[PDB]
């Protein structure tokens, strides 16, 4: 989840 | 899902104003360098240990590659005029410190590479500390990446004065569509440079994407050097 998030992105799996 | 990326991911094909020959003069095919070239980027992240520092933290790494491809010279065997090596180590957090409507969503430090991969004298590298702040608010996204140059800077001693001490970016969604802005600015010297995209999906993994690049510093090679792009092509990501 977030729009634009780069980091959010990659705590994701 | 397997890979993540970084920055956005694009081919377009580009006609430049003026092309800097005297830069490049080293290389034999200089003299006879066309004005159009193909320009791409790919970027990708890789997350190397979540949870490092928390359970929103992540240790990671990135790298964003520019190349800009003289396709059309089949004269001189379309060679690449110059790519951008981009790696990058950091240590990110995942926020969401909201202040006036806006939310502050990754916070990020670390260590960033940028050089050109070629002998003298065409040898241009910088190595950086940064801090990438990005905040949201509605349609609007801002991103501010302040940094610090460390170590030696032979290759291009004045780098900063073109390149300035920041790299501010702003997305817009309209819609489906993506305006973006990103852009430099050293106030001491007068110098910088600004890149306008627009981006509309095609389907649900590419988009149509128009660029504009103006200014100083596109590329290592072209720091010192002032010019106006535009291009046109394909998109993977756009910032958001
Ligand atoms: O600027 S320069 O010093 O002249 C050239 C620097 C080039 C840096 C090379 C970095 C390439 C990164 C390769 C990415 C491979 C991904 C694998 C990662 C495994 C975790
Ligand atoms: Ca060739
Ligand atoms: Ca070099």
């Amino acid at each position: 989840a977030v729009r634009g998030s780069i980091i959010a992105n990659m705590l994701q799996e | 899902f397997t890979l993540y990326p970084y920055d956005t991911n694009y081919l377009i094909y580009t006609q430049t104003s003026d092309l800097n020959k005297e830069a490049i003069a080293s290389y034999d095919w200089a003299e006879n360098a066309r004005k159009d070239e193909v320009k791409f980027q790919l970027s990708l992240a890789f997350p190397l240990w979540r949870g490092i520092l928390g359970p929103n933290s992540v240790l990671g790494a990135s790298y964003t590659q520019k190349s800009w491809w003289q396709l059309s010279n089949s004269e001189e065997s379309s060679p690449f005029r110059e790519t951008n090596y981009e790696p990058q180590l950091f240590l990110g957090f995942a926020t969401d410190y909201r202040f006036a409507g806006w939310t502050l969503r990754d916070v990020e430090m670390g260590y960033n590479h940028d050089s050109n991969g070629r002998s003298d004298p065409t040898s241009r590298s910088w190595n950086r500390l940064y801090t990438r702040l990005m905040a949201e608010n509605g349609n609007w996204l801002v991103e501010v990446k302040p940094w610090y140059v460390v170590g030696n800077t032979d290759d291009n001693p004045d780098i900063t004065k073109y390149m300035g001490y920041y790299q501010l970016k702003i997305g817009y969604h309209l819609g489906d569509a993506v305006l973006s802005a990103k852009g430099q600015y050293n106030w001491n010297t007068g110098y910088g440079g600004a890149e306008l995209g627009l981006s509309y999906p095609i389907t649900k993994h590419v988009r149509l994407y128009t660029q504009v690049y103006s200014g100083y510093g596109e590329s290592l090679i072209d720091y010192n050097f002032n010019q106006t792009r535009v291009g046109v092509g394909v998109m993977l990501n756009d910032l958001f």
